[PDB]
């Protein structure tokens, strides 16, 4: 469409309402690359509330 | 603001997740009116809202 | 959980003062407004007064009772105070203590107590 | 010496609700029937309701007070709670609490209290 791989179908939520706050924080990048072979990165996350 | 809406269509902006400091403009006396009804013009800022 | 407990009820003469206090426990209410409502038996509970827990405490009263049933509160104890002054028989009612939040600039009760009977008779 | 003490009376305009309570002390009331009686000024005393303290709660009401007055008891505190709903001016009277036995299947009061005034008027 423009060039190379891109994300074009954002099908997460139909509507956003009653917003409280929003961040544009900096990367977990990562990219849109599609290489193969062994899984070359390991990411671990812990979520607590 | 580069543009202001009419009184019947007053524009609203929500403020959240930040620190509110307006002493820079309060002391300049650059506003024809600074009416604070039932609240001190400066001490209202010394609290978490 | 949050509970409201009243105290100080009874019956007072027309023109005789009184005080009703309701303590609020469970959580903190510094962002809330401490208030009271009264329900004359056989009628709909009418506002009395509310006070905010802020450095610039805002106070509202009810038309029939404005400037007569003084209201105050405590932030450390989380309690609401209602000092009734120079009453008349029309003031007979069941007084409830309300704990709420300021939504759109209007006192919006969230938690309610069990109430207490404050009567005025000749 | 068995003693009964009433509480919860006052003035309630028509359409309101009230909670009358009586506490009994002196001896166990497991085998006793606990009920309420009322007597309006200028009129003879009339039976209101009674309830049993047995595990199976046997409950009764007078014909006029069916579906509008409710009576309950707590054996742990030896206390009886009476709910007034949809009160009318005809309900103005002095209400008493009675402790009695079940003789020939009829509630027979044995101990009486002092009574509390319940007035119903605008």
């Amino acid at each position: 469409n423009n060039k190379s791989w891109m994300e074009s179908e954002f099908r997460v939520y139909s509507s956003a309402n009653n917003c409280t706050f929003e961040y544009v924080s900096q990367p977990f990048l990562m990219d849109l690359e599609g290489k193969q072979g062994n899984f070359k990165n390991l990411r671990e996350f812990v979520f607590k509330n | 603001a580069t543009r202001f809406a009419s009184v019947y269509a007053w524009n609203r902006k929500r403020i959240s997740n930040c620190v509110a400091d307006y002493s820079v403009l309060y002391n300049s006396a650059s506003f024809s009116t600074f009416k604070c009804y039932g609240v001190s013009p400066t001490k209202l800022n010394d609290l978490c809202f | 959980h949050v509970q409201l407990v009243e105290s100080g009820g009874g019956l007072v003469q027309p023109g005789g003062s009184l005080r009703l206090s309701c303590a609020a426990s469970g959580r903190s209410f510094n962002s809330y407004l401490m208030g009271w409502f009264r329900q004359a038996p056989g009628k709909e509970r009418e506002f009395v007064a509310w006070i905010s827990g802020s450095p610039h405490d805002i106070i509202r009263y009810r038309d029939s009772v404005k400037d007569r049933f003084t209201i105050s509160r405590d932030n450390a104890k989380n309690t609401v105070y209602l000092q009734m002054n120079s009453l008349k028989p029309v003031d007979t009612a069941v007084y409830y203590c309300a704990v709420g939040s300021l939504r759109v600039g209007s006192f919006s009760p969230d938690y309610w107590g069990q109430g207490t009977q404050v009567t005025v008779s000749s």
